[PDB]
Parts: C-alpha cells; structure tokens; sequence
C-alpha cells in the first residue's frame, strides 16, 4: 500500500472535505433546496437533511467517514445544527490551504481555529441566558418547533407536533435530570394518518386490539397480565415450529387447543386482569374464547413490546403464562382501543397516568414519508425542546449569532500576537459562511446579505433580528423567530471545529488515496 | 454513492419528463399527433398509444427525475384523470422554463415562488373562465356530457365515446350527488363487437350448459352463495393422501372425484332449485349437480347480485354457509342470452337500474383497457362536475387566460420573480404551441392573439388545433371541470419545483 | 457574454500580478538583484523592479501598464520606486479571490479606492511632520530618510548640495512640490565630488565660439534657432558643379549672406548666444559662424535644445528662431556669463547668475572619473526626489511597511465598520499590503509570517512599539534607527496600484 | 455594467411602470431604482427618440439582407 503524507494529505483531506459542504449548502436551512438522492435500488430520498444525506452517502473517505459520523451526534442530542457542524467544517479547512498556503504550518493555525471557536462559544453564551420551565417553555418549545418543525416544512398546524414534544420530552426527561431520554420517548407513526393527525401517547398503544369489539375497549386502571404464551402459533425459538400434518390431528388439535385457552384465558383472568398482553397473540380461536371466557385481552404483543408494556408502564414484570400471579402485573391509568381519527391507524393503549417509561409521540401521515417528514422533523424539534426543556438557552440563528460572533472573534483573534494573531482572525471568517450559503438559498446575494446583518450588528452586536432563513423579505432572526438552542449551535462548532483540527493533527495517512474510508 | 451535482441534475431534472412530455404532449393537447408505442425491448410489437402510463411505465423510465413525474403524473390521472399526460407535459414546460431562468443564473427558490404565485392566480384565472354548469339537469347532463366527452377524446375510442357519455352521466343522475363506479359493472369477451357495448340488465355471466343440464332457467328465485366449490368441497374430512406409488398416482384423481358428490348434499339441504355460488364447477362435475335436478349456478358474481341487491332491494351479503346466512336473492330470470357464438347465462332481475352491469364486448383488450380509463377518468371529473360544475375552457384557452393574467401580474406583481410568473406564464401558452403545426396552424399569432383576444373577453372563443382554427371553447365542447384543469395544474406546478430545487442526487 | 473579459482579466490581472510578483523577492536592499541574460543573450543586474521591468519586458498588455505602474512611481516621487509593484498583485491577491469570489470588478475598484482614502488617511495619523522651511531639519532628515535606505556616500556632501538646491529654489516654508524643474543637473568629466556644486547661473554646452570672447559679462544670451547657412547643394558654400568660376563667384551670393545673416545677428545684438547642435541644426555655416564670433559675439553651439528648453524657461531666455526674433526679450539677460576649463577637466560656459524667473540651480556634477560622478548623481536623484516629496508632503512617515502593518490592521479593522459587500473587500483590501513588508521580511530574511503578523499586533500596541528595521530586518522600532520615507512613496504607490488595477477591473 | 441586479431593478422598474412609474427609475449612480425627478438621470427627449431610431432601424434592415455576395 501507500503513505500519503503533507500537501498530498492535505489535499487529501480538505478534498472530500469541500464536496459534502456544498450538497449541505443548498441544502442548508429552510431555504435550503431539497435534493433528491436515489439509491442503486431504485429508490428516491429528497433530502436537505445532511443526516438523511449522509445516511444516503456510503461516499468514501476518512472524511465521509467522519462527515456521517460527526452530524448525528448533533442530530440527536441537539437535533437541528445537523447541517452546519459539517459545511463549517469544510469552511475552515477550505480556509487552511490558503492559510498554510501563507506559509503558516496546518498545527500554527490548528488552535487558533479552536482558540478562536472559543469566542464563538463564548458569544453565543451572550445571546440568550434564559431558562424556561416546562409550561413556560412550551411556547418557545413550540416556538422553536416553529424554527426546528420549520426546515422540513412541516411546522404549522404541526404544533400538535410541536406541542406533543413538549410533553413528550418532559414525561420520561425531566427538566432537572438533564440526561437525554429520546430512549424512553417512543418516536411512533402510522402511514395512512395525516400529518394534522398527530398524537401524543403517554403509556403503550400496542398495535393488535382485544380479540373483539364485542369485548369492551377498556382495561381499566392496571391488570394488564404481562405473557410469554401462545393463544396463536407460538413460533417457539428453543424448537422449530410445525403444524398438524394428518387429519386426526386437525380433529384433536381443534379440540384440544381450544378448552386449554378456555381454562387459560379464565386462569388468566384467574390469576386475574382485565388485560393480558401475550407475545405471541390469540388466534381467531382463542379470540372467540377471550369472548367466550368473557376476559378483555390483547392478542399480538410483541417480543420486545412484552418488556416495553412492562417497563414503558412501570408495569411489575410477568416474564410468561406459568410465571403468573396476582401482585406482578403489566400497569395502566387505563387501556383502550384508540381510532385516532384514521381507523387505519387503529391501536390499543396501554396509557400511563401512573408511570410512563416509554412515552409515545404518535405521529400519523397519508404515508411513510409524510410521517418520516413529521417525525425527523418532530425529531430535531423533540431534540431542541428537550434541550431548551432541560435548560432553555437560546441563541437567534442564521449566522446573525456568527456575523455577530465573527466580527468579536477576528477581533478576539488579533488579541493574541501569536501567529494565530491572524489564524484565528480567519477562523472567525468561516462563521460567516453558513448565513452566506443560506442566503443563497434564500434567493439572496450572501455577499450584501451579510453584511445588512453585519451592519445589523454594527447596529445591534448581538443578533437580535437579522436576515431572512426562511424566504419572505421581512429580515430578522427574533421577529421571523429565526432562533436555535444555545447549547447545539455551540455543540455545531464544538462538533465542527475541533474535527477539522483533528484532522490537522492527523495528516499522516497510510493509503493508496482517500477512497479508503 | 454517486453525488451528482446542479450542473447535470438541474439538467438531469430538465431531460426526465420533457423526454416522455414530447411523448406524451403529442398525445394531450388537442389531436394533430400522438404516440404510436414501438414496443421492443420485452417483444416484437407495435403499439397505438394515447395513455400516459402506457408511454410512461412502457418505456424506461430509469430518469430520476422521469421517476418523480412518472410517478407523480399517474397518480393525478389515478385520481382524477386523464392526468399523466398532462402532470408530464406542464411540468417539461417549466423545466424548459427553469432552464432559461438557471441558465439566466436564478436561484431555484427565486423560480419558485414565481411559479408557486403565479401558479394561483392563474388558478384563479382558472376559475374566472370556469364557468358553473350545473343550472338545470339538462345543464348538467350536457355539461357533464362535454366533460365526458372533454378527457375521452385525444385519445382512440371506437364506439366508446357517445355510449359511456349517456352512461357515465347515467350512471352520475341516478346517484345524484356523485358518479357511479360502485354501479357500472364493467364485463368484458369476446363478443365480436367492435366496441359495441350497453348497459346490461341484471348481470350475464359466462358458461357453456351442457351435459343433462336444461339451458334456460325459468321463475329463477337465486340463492345467494359467496362459497361456491371449486372441485372437491371443503370441510372436515375435505382431503386425503392415498399415494405410496404410481399406481396410486393415478388413483388419487379417481379418489377426489367422490368428493364432487358430496357438494350435493349441502346444496339439497338448502332445497332452493336456484343456487349461484362464486366458486366454478367443471363440466364432468356437471353431470352430478345436473342429474341432481336442482340447478347449481357457478361462478355467480359477487358485485353482479351487488346490483341485484341495490337494485332490487335485496340484500347480498358474506359469509354464506346455510341459506339464510344471505337474504335471498330475486330475479325474474336467470336465462343464456347468445350473443353471435358465445353463450352467456343471464341473470336479470332489473333493467339499468341504479346498479348497472356493462358488457364491454371488443376484440382487442387494449382499446377496452384505454376505454376504461377515460371512463374512470370521466366519471371522476363527471363526480366533481357534480361538486364543481364549473367548466372551465380547455384546449390551451385556460392556459392562455391564465398566461395574460399572469403575465399582467408578473409585471405588478413582483419586483424581481416577474421573472418567472410570465415564466409560468409561457409554460402555460407552451402546450398549445406545440399542436397547432400538429394542425399546421401557427400557435404564434394564436398565443399571441387568441389568449390576448379572448382574454380581452372572447373567453368562450378559443383552440380548436384539431382544425388549427379559433373556435368556441363552449361549443366546440373543449371545456372540463374547473378541478381536473387545476388538479392538472396542481402537480405539474408541484412536480417541477420539486426538482427544480433539487440541486444534488446521491446515487447508490 | 461577458466570459471572455473575465477570462480576459484573469489573462490581464495573471501576467499584471506575474511580473509584479518576481520583484517581490528583489524588493528592498537585502532584495536579490537578479544577474539576467537578455533577448541580446548578455547578463544584466539590478534590484529595484523598473529597471528590471524594463530591461527585459515582453508586452503583456497589463504587464506593460505595471512597466508604466513601476515607472510611475519613479516620474512621479522618483521615490519609493520599487513598492508600488509590489502592491499591484497584492491588491490583485485580495481581487481576484473577490472576483472569484464574485465581487463585481466595478465594486471592488470604487471599494479599494475609496478604502484608498481611508488608508493614506490613516497613514496621515501615522505622518510625523518634519521642518520643510528649515533647511538642516530637511538635510537632517531627508539624509536620514536616505540613511534609512543606502546611499549617504556622496549624498552626505550632496545633499548639502541637494538641501540646499532644492532650498534656493525652495520659496515656500511649505518648500511645495518643487519638480527638478529649477535644478540643472549637468557633469563635468574632471574635479571631485566637492568640486560637484551648484552653480547660480545656467552653464552652457562646452562653450562653442570661434572668435567669440571667452568671456562676454552681462550677457544678452542670443538664440539661434534658425540655420547661419547660405543655401547648400554640396557645402555651405553653394556649389553648382562643372566648371569652378561659377561655384567662385556664387560665393558673392553665399559669402555675403552669411555675412549679413550674421551681420544681422549683431544688428540688435547678442552677448551670448545660445546655439544648439548643428544636428539639431540642418547646418550651420562656419562662414557664418567665423564672421559671427568674428564680429565678437560670444556663443554656445553643440548645446542641446531641451538645455535651450532649460534655458528658455529657467533664466527666460526667450526661443529665436529668426532675426525678428532677435529681440532683448527673446535674446536673454544673463547677470554673467563665463567659461571654466578648470576647477577639473572638461570646459563648459558658466552662466554665473542671470535674469531668472523661479531663482535657478545647475548642479555641476564632477569626479575623479565618470562613476564619481554617475554616483553623485545617483546620490543626488534619491535626495533630489526624497525632499520634493518629503517637501511635497507635510509630513514624514517611517518605512519598512510597518504603518501598512499598522493600516492594514487599522482599515480591516474600520471595513468590518465599514460593513457593505466591500468590508469582505475592504479588509483583504488592507490584508494586501501587510504582505509587503512580509517580503521584506522574507527579502531581508526573517520569517515573513510570523513577524508581520506579530507586527500587526506591535502595530495594535504603540502602532510603533516595532516596526520592520531593515538593517535588522526584523521586529524593531523603526524609529530607533530610522527606516522613514516621505508620505508620497506610501500614497504614490498606493494611488497608483489602485487606479492601475481599477480601470483593470473595469476592463473587459 | 453597475453589476446590480437586473430582473430585480428591471422587474421592479417593470413593476414601477407596471404601476406607470417614469419618475421612478433605475439610477444607476447608486444602482438602485429610484426616482426619475430629473436627478440628472433624466435624459433629453432628443437623445432617445434619436437612440430608439437608427438600431430599431438596422436591426431590421440587416434583416432585409439575406443573400450576402462578398466576391471577396
């Protein structure tokens, strides 16, 4: 093999490094124009989502290895910001081959781009200090879930959506825990529902209902049996299932198996409950015995969802049928059989007043991208909620943070005499290129757009307004509630400006050339 | 994956449905051309072609961005209609249109609300010239006769055209309130029509009678059967496994034909002398149920006692083991009406009642598949005629209203995107450019005058292309209900700007 | 359309930025000079650029505007010579990025011409003003200006000689522009550097008079403009060629005119008088020319018309072209007008005070030998030019592109103030001049980098607390050994470059 | 050549004569639209009526020539 080492790693490095910045950039935003990305398989994905981009690259190199890999730490935790951390990155290293091309060694400028991330950080902690509790919050959750629902165009009348992650996060991850739960928040969708049908469900919808209408909708306040048997095929995994292969044995079977789902399905109701949530279901026979033994249960519970049903509610764990008693039961406030307006999206709750260990955002769409376009979408808004419902520092977003940032850091950065005197001053001039590519999405010349904010922070030097991220004219980052979570546009740099200075500390690169990845 | 950047994805995105438009943009408009389908890659064929997915899915369609429209363009017709042609070419317009403005270096977003704007207000100056026909029913009978006969035509239909204009709107008056496609039953043979069809009365059905079995059936009280027998009749002991050998092989035929004799017992319970059931019999096992003396019907259909049930009032209903488990069903007869060489055993019970069954009897299947369609196309823009008797001038004449009111509004309108209102304006007058030389006719001056002329008022006046001539929109008929024009107008507009804004393809 | 001027300005700002760029390294003292074989095959050394540029040049059409941007500097400070080249292609550093960066070339020449302004404005704040009226404060620091650069050798004695020319000439405590203008610069091949002086009156070619006094006090200084010649064929003497008598007696024709001719130049009368050369003439008669000294008026001949130029205008010695124009106005008035052989080898007419409108100087530059002398020049053409600038600038400035160190922090700093499309322009405006003293810094040797970069922080401290000292050529007061130069040499290069380089951009 | 944007001051010069604005116009000092008060960005009438003439004149009558013999 091959030792690529210096300029050659250096353009290495920023090559893959520059290309997947400008799919981002068009994509960058509200305003950010969606690409239609398809598979070899046929398949077709229209994605401004850098993520979504990234999970549709398998694109090669240690930097497309690192582009997939850096956006979704902020795509989970923080959500929105997924796009920028990767095109910034790309901007600083754009700058350094001008930078070392000054003669300034890849390591003499690698601080000052970290050095100078320090001011950026550090002014967007002046943006907005504020923390706002849950019912106080729920506004800005929604109205970031304006900003963060925003991107993906599904937003408003969406604030179901935005509202349901509101609560969402706050049932499983509290405000002063400060651990992220998207765990416990069970992301739920249906194809089929519509977008304005949308849901938040506090404990667990499983999918199948009783075996009957002719049965009551209604488990009440807990009994759920929490079972490990089958009242339909079991498919055990110890032994391979097979069925009756000779006509004495559907004569027998049809008479054996149904008085033992008769006795069982009393002695679950024996052993008691209104609901027994079974892993593996009650056949079409064991339904009309459900209703014959007069018991409300679940037929279908799946394999997972037998733990879900237990710890989603708190529910004290029944692991089978010959484990049942009394005391150990699945939980409920109460359990129904939920139309949520779309009778083809049609669950049974498991709904947790008492405890919810899973909540469930059930979103609804007349099909699977409709809700995948809620649910991301829900998503980064459940990401930036959940982050501003822990604390609810916010920062006014497109770049007007950064241009305000930009012209303190470069400043900041001449502070030091050290040669990042200069190299952190250039740094401060890639912040500027993010509301730069999302003016250009938005219509608009970046050049002079800029620099209304810039002169808007010769004004303000905070953003407070700003430009357009969204396309309308009326140019500002408060008004036009352009606005992100303090926390993630410094986890963007974070997350954006080391990588790139770790990639200056490793250039030296065992390859035949960047394709290995 | 293959990152494909703007320069030949905004290209890419231009060639795709432009590349099936000109296919089909021959086809839609008024008729001076059409697709004729040269069919070799899966056969040696040739191929008449006015349908849309018959160009579209056919042929290769591999374009990512054909995938959009070819994808998007049939559901608009599967909605409400005659929409593939149209969604393809409209949206090929735009990216001709998109083309100037990119290669005018326009940011996409800037072309999209250009269009998007203007995309409504020429809806809106849709709605203007369309014009509520739904005064009288003799109104609206011939509105929705000239919307029936507005997305049939263009396309090849023998005797099509007149019969399913008095059905579809038939089959609209008895519902009153919407169309009936829950009512036409669509039966299709052999019959050696040409495209001779008619609404049937009751519901024929297709069996040779022979063997014992008297032909006619007289006084005919059907019982309703939604599980007929195919060949053995299934229950408890319904199968068996005799074979250890070859012989066997041949003696397990001779074992199963017991269980034909069997199906007699259930049917002589039930004691009714009619029994018409869904699933067939054979003309071996002919000789057990005709000696019966009873007379078994096979193969009865399910929506053809669903017209007998609405129609006659009855019930037809599932599940059927013992007689009552369906309400009897009552015809007057059930007869073999011989139609040329076929024999069809008939079942009357009621005459083109609000559930009417219609023998499609052609000799090629695809002129009754395309004949199909612009019915199910039709009807659809018949059920909004119903909602929306709005008929709005067609031919290219909306497109041209459309293209003044918008081009007057790109002047106003905007201060930067009259670039691409009058862009979507022209988009507009394209369509009927490019079938007035399919006349010979010069779409200039027409595009030009016509759409200023009549959209200084003369509205009404407007395309015939099929004469290359200026003509009455109204009375030549070329008109159609307001939705399918701004339903077509809906996903074309949506189906270019969503490509439009595509600047990069990943490919796998 | 307008691709090809793009293309075209990325042809004309390469090759402009090109050979701006090879200087870059002989920029400054510790600047290499380059040993360069030419187009003739033979070596030629220098430092500076123009004569570099000069001395080998193909046309590149910017490249020869930047030949005239190198040699403005030159006509127009004398001074500064090699910067503004330098500064060219670091405008052009920060434009063509702009440019690819989309700026609009009409943009980005009003953005650095008005960021222009605000830099030699800036550099006013930076201006140290110095004594222009007191004579010793310009010797003292203009030498010192020259002994922050090379040459004191001669110029400790000249420009007590150049001080002080430029002082006699000097009217104004302002002491003005003040061009070489009133400072004749003549050598003598003999005497020495003290015997290089200036001289009150204007000394004339040689002195060229047969019979003509060696000396004629209160001159009337005559000019001959027009030939002392009877009419030629193949002498002054007329000469019709066959047989000698003819070409005897046309004489009379000829001998009396050149008599009278010069008869006539004695009519009014003429102390001096000014005689070019006899190229400069068609010819002159010696006929004549005896009869006229013979008559006893002392002349000059062989004396240039741009001296006469000189002369017309220095001591008013209005031009004679003809004996209407032998006139007391046009015929000078010179105070006293000698000849000196002596004081050194090689004779010239000493014009020694005259009637002379703006005072007048001539330089009479001598030796041991010819170098002596071509050093004394050159030691005084730096002082001649470093005063009528640092005249011609209230203030001074110290060099070594520190105060760019300086201004380009500052005018970066004010250009995000500045905001506007141009604060992108306006501060790589200012970022290219930093890289002058950079290659200074790497010319001089030293890291060009770091020290610069560094020195822009200096340069935010004291503005000087450091600077680029050129002996040091490193961080350093440039003040504490005074690397300094008159505001000009920093405006001149910079008003030039941007204006070369502005009309570049709006090149097409 | 004031390397502004065109389709916008043109479609808002277009959307000021649209609204029948002439004292409103492009001035190109600054490069924005703006009035046409006679800021001196007016012009003589006699100017344009002879500008508007001779290449509203040529450009047709190159049209007229077709055929082009150049025995040259």
């Amino acid at each position: 093999k091959s030792r690529l080492m210096g300029l050659e790693a250096l353009k290495s490095h920023i090559m893959a490094a520059k290309a997947v910045a400008n799919t981002m950039r068009t994509s960058l935003g509200p305003n950010g124009l969606d690409k239609m990305m398809v598979d070899k398989d046929g398949d077709v994905t229209v994605t401004n989502d850098g993520a979504t981009i990234l999970s549709m690259m398998d694109v090669d190199h240690q930097i497309a290895k690192l582009m997939v890999e850096l956006s979704k730490s902020q795509d989970d935790e923080i959500g929105d910001g997924t796009t920028g951390v990767v095109v910034l990155a790309g901007a600083l290293l754009e700058e350094a081959e001008q930078l070392l091309d000054r003669g300034i060694h890849p390591i003499r400028i690698a601080d000052g781009y970290e050095q100078a991330a320090r001011v950026a950080i550090e002014h967007l902690d002046k943006i907005s200090d504020s923390v706002l509790v849950d019912i106080k919050d729920t506004e800005p959750l929604i109205q970031t879930a304006k900003t963060t629902l925003g991107s993906k165009v599904v937003n408003s009348c969406h604030r179901q959506m935005a509202e349901i992650a509101v609560n969402a996060v706050l049932t499983v991850a509290d405000m002063e825990r400060r651990d992220v739960d998207f765990e416990l928040i069970k992301v739920e969708g249906k194809v089929g529902g519509r977008l304005e049908d949308t849901k938040l469900i506090k404990g667990v919808i499983v999918d199948k209902d009783f075996s009957h209408p002719q049965m009551p909708k209604k488990v009440e306040d807990a009994k759920i049996a929490i079972l490990t048997c089958p009242f339909e095929p079991p498919k055990p995994k110890t032994k391979h299932k097979l069925d009756v292969t000779s006509v004495e044995d559907y004569k027998a079977l049809q008479k054996y198996e149904k008085e033992k789902f008769e006795e069982m399905i009393q002695q679950i109701k024996e052993t008691g409950a209104n609901l027994a949530i079974c892993q593996w279901g009650f056949d079409d026979e064991a339904n009309h015995l459900l209703l014959q033994n007069n018991l409300p249960a679940v037929r279908w519970v799946g394999g997972p969802e037998i733990e879900l049903i237990a710890i989603a509610t708190g529910g004290r764990i029944v692991p089978r049928f010959s484990e049942l008693t009394a005391e150990k039961l699945g939980f409920a406030g109460l359990v129904q059989e939920i139309s949520f307006g779309t009778t083809k999206d049609k669950m049974l709750v498991i709904e947790q007043c008492k405890n919810s260990r899973a909540v469930t955002i059930f979103i609804r769409g007349g099909n699977k991208m409709i809700i995948e376009e809620a649910k991301r979408s829900l998503h980064d808004a459940l990401c930036v909620i959940r982050n501003l419902i822990r604390d609810n520092r916010v920062v006014y977003g497109g770049g007007a943070a950064e241009i305000s940032c930009a012209l303190a850091v470069s400043q900041e950065a001449d502070k030091c005499p050290t040669l990042e005197q200069y190299a952190m001053r250039a740094f401060a001039d890639a912040l500027e290129v993010i509301p730069m590519a999302l003016s250009e999405n938005s219509g608009m010349n970046p050049i002079q757009t800029m620099t209304e904010v810039r002169a808007r922070q010769v004004k303000e030097m905070n953003p407070a307004l700003g430009i357009d991220c969204l396309h309308k004219g009326t140019n500002d980052m408060k008004q036009q509630h352009v606005i992100e979570t303090l926390i993630g546009k410094k986890q963007q740099i974070s997350l954006a400006t080391q990588m790139v200075r770790m990639i200056l500390k490793i250039d030296d690169i065992r390859k035949p050339g960047e394709s290995e990845e | 994956a293959d990152e494909e950047r703007a320069e030949t994805a905004r290209l890419t995105s231009f060639i795709g449905a432009i590349a099936i438009g000109d296919l089909v943009k021959s086809t839609l408009g008024p008729k001076g051309m059409d697709k004729i389908l040269l069919s070799s890659g899966r056969d040696a064929s040739l191929m008449v072609t006015n349908d849309g997915a018959t160009i579209l899915k056919n042929i290769g369609v591999d374009n990512p961005a054909a995938k959009v429209l070819v994808d998007m363009s049939r559901v608009q017709d599967d909605e409400v209609g005659d929409g593939t042609t149209s969604v393809t070419v409209l949206a090929a317009e735009l990216l001709r249109e998109a083309e100037s403005l990119i290669a005018k270096k326009i940011h996409p977003q800037t072309i999209i609300a250009g269009w998007r704007e203007a995309t409504k207000a020429a809806r809106e100056a849709l709605l203007s010239s369309a014009v509520d026909h739904g005064s009288d029913e003799v109104k609206f009978r011939q509105d929705l006769m000239n919307i029936a006969g507005t997305t049939l035509s263009s396309k090849l239909l023998t005797h099509h055209k007149d019969h399913f204009t008095k059905l579809a709107v038939e089959a609209v008056l008895r519902l009153k309130g919407s169309g009936n496609l829950e009512a036409i039953h669509i039966i299709k043979k052999l019959g050696g029509s040409l495209a001779d069809s008619y609404l049937d009365e009751g519901f024929l059905l297709d069996k040779k009678i022979g063997v014992n079995q008297p032909k006619r059936i007289e006084n005919a009280k059907i019982l309703i059967a939604n599980t007929g027998m195919d060949t053995d009749k299934i229950k408890i002991f319904g199968s068996r496994v005799r074979v250890d050998s070859t012989a066997k092989v041949a003696e397990i035929e001779h074992a199963e034909k017991e269980k034909m004799k069997e199906k007699v017992e259930r049917i002589l319970k039930h004691g009714i002398n009619c029994f018409i059931n869904r699933q067939l019999i054979y003309n071996y096992p002919e000789q057990l149920f005709g000696a019966a003396g009873v007379m078994a019907i096979e193969h009865a259909d399910f929506a053809g006692v669903e017209r007998l049930a609405l129609v006659t009032g009855g019930e037809i209903a599932s599940t059927f083991d013992h007689p009552e488990l369906v309400k009897l069903g009552s015809c007057k007869l059930i007869e073999e009406v011989m139609i040329g060489e076929d024999k069809l055993i008939h079942f009357s019970g009621v005459a083109l009642g609000e559930a009417c069954t219609i023998v499609l009897r052609g000799a090629t299947q695809q002129i009754l598949d395309e004949a199909e369609r612009s019915l199910h196309d039709a009807l659809c823009v018949l059920a909004q005629t119903v909602k929306d008797s709005r008929t709005v001038y067609g031919g290219g004449c909306s497109e041209m209203l459309m293209a003044h009111a918008v081009t007057q509004l790109a002047n106003r309108t905007p201060g930067k995107e009259a670039v691409a209102m009058e862009s979507y304006a022209k988009a507009l007058r394209m369509l009927p450019t490019i079938i007035a030389d399919n006349a010979g006719y010069d779409s200039a001056d027409l595009v030009a005058q016509l759409r200023a002329a009549h959209s200084e008022g003369n509205t009404t006046a407007g395309l015939d292309m099929r004469e290359g001539t200026i003509g009455d929109m109204a009375i030549l008929g070329i008109t159609e209900s307001f939705q399918v024009k701004r339903q077509v107008l809906l996903s074309a507009a949506e189906a270019a700007e969503v490509i439009l804004r595509v600047d990069n393809i990943i490919k796998a | 359309d307008r691709d090809k001027p793009a293309q075209i300005r990325f042809s004309n700002i390469s090759a402009a930025k090109a050979v701006a760029d090879a200087i870059r390294t002989s920029l400054g003292p510790k600047g290499m000079d380059k040993m360069i074989q030419d187009g003739k095959g033979d070596v030629t050394i220098t430092n500076d650029g123009a004569t570099i540029l000069k001395q080998m040049q193909v046309l590149h059409p910017a490249a020869r505007m930047l030949v005239e941007l190198s040699k403005a500097q030159d006509i127009e400070a004398g001074d500064g010579t090699t910067s503004v080249v330098i500064i060219a292609g670091s405008l052009l550093d920060s434009c063509t990025k702009l440019l690819q960066k989309g700026i609009h070339p009409t943009i980005i020449s009003e953005s650095f011409q008005k960021a222009l302004e605000k830099g030699i404005e800036i550099l006013t704040d930076m201006s140290r003003p110095v004594e222009l009226s007191d004579r010793e404060t310009l010797l003292n620091s203009a030498t010192t200006s020259l002994n922050s650069k090379v040459v004191s050798q001669y110029s400790s004695l000249l420009s007590p000689m150049s001080v002080n020319a430029v002082m006699k000439v000097i009217d104004p405590a302002t002491a003005t522009s003040v061009d070489l203008r009133d400072i004749k610069i003549v050598k003598k091949l003999g005497g020495t550097i003290d015997d290089c002086e200036l001289v009150e009156g204007l000394v004339l070619t040689q002195k060229v008079s047969n019979s003509g006094i060696t000396r004629v006090e209160k001159a009337k200084i005559g000019l001959i403009q027009f030939c002392l010649s009877a009419p030629k064929t193949d002498m002054d003497n007329q000469i019709v060629v066959s047989d000698y008598a003819q070409m005897d007696r046309v004489l009379r024709e000829e001998r009396a005119y050149i008599l009278n001719l010069v008869k006539q130049i004695k009519k009014t009368g003429c102390n001096v008088l000014l005689i070019q050369k006899s190229i400069l003439r068609d010819a002159l008669s010696d006929l004549a020319l005896h009869f006229l000294n013979k008559m006893k008026i002392m002349v000059i001949k062989d004396i240039e018309r741009e001296d006469i130029e000189f002369i017309c205008k220095t001591i008013g010695t209005k031009p004679v072209a003809h004996i209407d124009q032998f006139t007391a106005d046009m015929l000078g008035s010179a105070e006293l007008a000698e000849e000196v052989n002596l004081n050194g080898s090689g004779k010239l007419l000493k014009i020694t005070g005259c009637a002379s409108p703006g005072k007048t100087v001539t330089i009479v530059v001598r030796g041991s030998n010819k170098l002596v002398i071509e050093e004394a020049e050159r030691s005084i053409h730096d002082a001649l030019c470093v005063i009528r600038c640092l005249v011609k600038k209230r203030a001074l400035i110290a060099g070594g592109g520190a105060p760019e160190i300086e201004l380009a922090l500052r005018l970066t700093e004010y250009s995000r103030t500045l905001s506007g499309m141009e604060s992108y322009c306006v501060r790589a405006f200012a970022d290219a001049m930093e890289v002058i003293p950079s290659t200074l810094a790497e010319n001089a040797g030293l890291n060009p980098i770091s020290t610069v970069t560094e020195l822009r922080n200096r340069h935010a401290q004291g503005e000087k607390t450091a600077g680029i000292n050129v002996r040091k050529g490193g961080i350093s007061n440039i003040l504490e050994e005074l690397v300094v130069q008159p505001l000009l040499v920093s405006v001149s290069a910079l008003t030039l470059a941007t204006e070369t380089v502005r009309s570049i951009l709006k090149i097409d | 050549n004031a390397g502004y944007d065109s389709a916008d001051l043109v479609a808002q010069l277009r959307a000021a004569h649209s609204e029948g604005n002439t004292t409103a116009g492009l001035d190109m000092r600054e490069g924005t639209i703006g009035d046409m008060a006679i800021l001196g960005i007016t012009e003589s009438f006699q100017v344009k009526r002879q500008v508007l003439l001779s290449a509203a004149e040529a450009a047709e009558v190159i049209l007229r020539v077709d055929n082009i013999i150049k025995a040259a």
